[PDB]
């Protein structure tokens, strides 16, 4: 992986230690030729959950477009999730977004909808 | 080349807390684990924790939940360990080493050697193990604080045969060691045994001769 | 939470030969498992991680196996710098646990103790304490058991004993075994022993003294 990656898995991932609104961490992670995280596995859900806890930190999960959408493609609907009991649950809201519309991964590892403009910690990943 | 360097021993009372750091070079400080592991004297090592710098995530073994508090200074590559509330059971060997996520520990600080102890320093009282083919003579080092005492034989003349024994902690919060030398019975009546000790800490020198 | 046990606790061998220690975990911890080495005064080094692969500079004299519960460090033909301690530990989910070591120590030819006993001096009994001193010399192997008697009132609790490390030259162990008493209690009697059990003895070696 590059210098200050952390290689896991044939992934390299980068952790911030500051905020971002999503599409911003989203698009900081492209700069990298990257994306925000994708969780692919329960293996992966507790590897970055070690690192990331106890900040609520992006992933590459998003219905800003209608409906769910991992960030590189991989299908939403069939694959791995980890939702927080009673989420996603679409909060309306109003001064960080209409709706939560961004996936967090709580201190619990488990998974959030929140406002898209929440500026939260991320991880980007991409293959080695 | 990969090295962690930790603070210098540590002496202090009970109740009282400590801090260890532990400064890393030859790697990414950010991306590893810095783990922290105990050592009690002669005893197996245990897991106190670990901290991740690049986010401050840390992981707790719970014994330690309220004993032990890990962080980072991403400015100079250290990661400190506050050790609180201490006891004689926190008189130990405290390593840090580093590790990636579910892999060992695969480079390790020279430790830290903590002890706790409600004792003041105090010099040894010296006594004659007198001898009387092959004859045993030494010295009784007893009842000083803190370790380590030095002793020598003939001023380093006499080396073979010498045994220093590791030091027992007594109840009283002393050390206490014997060093004994095993001499031809034949020398007893006409070479001088004296035995050298040193107690820098106290700066107590005795040179006891052992006589038959 | 996972228990790690180690076996044995100790081994001696040899130079050239080839030993087998083993680590069991509580439960399953797939390939999780590291093996590190630790010489006296030092800090452990890493020797194997993942059960099987070997760290970096380590000679590949070392040799891990195992997954699950039930791992092996196997050292073929060992060299002088591998006595030491060896200790496992899982590396699968945190709080990560280690064995409680296996100590690697220089096999020699058995050697029974030459015993010695030592009064207290004049002057440490004008203080008001006795130290009586029983000293077990060149002896091996490691195990031994002295035995203090007071008019042949067997003891117990007044005595500490230390031993040393395996000797440089010739790796046997000394042991001195401390019997402390009042000035008073120690002139209450007169005989004075200390007797000795090693397994190279043919039996119970007593040294003793009067007054
Ligand atoms: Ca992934
Ligand atoms: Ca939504
Ligand atoms: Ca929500
Ligand atoms: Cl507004």
């Amino acid at each position: 992986c590059p210098v200050n990656w952390v290689e896991h898995q044939g992934s390299c991932y980068w952790f911030s230690h500051s905020g971002k609104a999503w599409a911003e961490a989203e698009k900081y992670c492209q700069l990298e030729n990257a994306h925000l995280v994708v969780i692919n596995s329960w293996e992966e859900q507790k590897f970055i959950v070690q690192h990331t806890n106890p900040f609520n930190t992006w992933i590459g999960l998003t219905d800003s477009d209608g409906s769910w959408k991992w960030v590189d493609g991989t299908d939403y609907r069939h694959n791995y999730k980890n939702w927080a009991v009673t989420q996603p649950d679409n909060w309306h809201g109003h001064e960080l977004g209409g709706s939560e519309d961004c996936v967090e991964v709580q201190p619990d590892g488990r998974w959030n909808d929140d406002f898209c403009l929440q500026v939260y910690r991320w991880v980007c990943e991409k293959r080695r | 080349q990969v090295q962690l360097q930790q603070s210098g021993p540590e002496l202090v009372r009970p109740g009282t807390s400590v801090k260890i750091s532990c400064k890393a070079s030859g790697y990414t400080f950010l991306t590893y684990w810095m783990n922290w592991v105990k050592q009690r004297p002669g005893q197996g090592l245990e897991w106190i924790g670990q901290i991740f710098p690049a986010t401050g995530s840390t992981h707790y073994n719970e014994m330690f939940k309220d004993k032990a508090t890990l962080n980072e200074d991403t400015s100079s590559n250290t990661a400190y360990m506050q050790l609180s509330g201490l006891t004689s059971e926190d008189t130990a060997v405290y390593f840090c080493a580093r590790s990636r996520y579910r892999n060992g520990l695969d480079y390790w600080g020279q430790g830290t050697t903590l002890t706790v102890s409600s004792a003041s320093t105090k010099g040894p009282s010296v006594f004659p193990l007198a001898p009387s083919g092959t004859a045993a003579l030494g010295c009784l080092v007893k009842d000083y604080f803190p370790e380590p005492v030095t002793v020598s034989w003939n001023s380093g003349a006499l080396t073979s045969g010498v045994h220093t024994f590791p030091a027992v902690l007594q109840s009283s919060g002393l050390y206490s060691l014997s060093s004994v030398v095993t001499v031809p019975s034949s020398s007893l009546g006409t070479q001088t045994y004296i035995c050298n000790v040193n107690h820098k800490p106290s700066n107590t020198k005795v040179d006891k001769k052992v006589e038959p | 939470d996972i228990q790690m046990t180690q076996s044995p606790a100790s081994l001696s061998a040899s130079v050239g030969e080839t030993v087998t220690i083993t680590c069991r975990a509580s439960e399953n911890i797939y390939s999780y498992l590291a093996w590190y080495q630790q010489k006296q005064g030092k800090s452990p080094q890493l020797l194997v991680y993942n059960a099987k692969t070997l760290a970096e500079g380590v000679p590949s004299r070392f040799s891990g196996s195992g997954s699950g519960t039930q791992f092996s460090l196997k050292i073929n033909s060992l060299q002088p710098e591998d006595f030491g301690n060896y200790h496992c530990q899982h590396h699968y989910d945190t709080p990560y646990t280690f064995g409680g070591g296996t100590k690697l120590e220089i096999k020699r030819t058995v050697a029974a103790p030459s015993v010695f006993i030592f009064p207290p001096s004049d002057e440490q009994l004008k203080s008001g304490t006795a130290s009586v001193v029983c000293l077990l010399n060149n002896f091996y192997p490691r195990e031994a058991k002295v035995q203090w008697k007071v008019d042949n009132a067997l003891q117990s609790g007044n005595s500490q004993e230390s031993v040393t490390e395996q000797d440089s030259k010739d790796s046997t162990y000394s042991l001195s075994s401390t019997l402390t008493l009042s000035k008073a209690d120690y002139e209450k009697h007169k005989v004075y022993a200390c007797e000795v059990t090693h397994q190279g003895l043919s039996s119970p070696v007593t040294k003793s003294f009067n007054r």
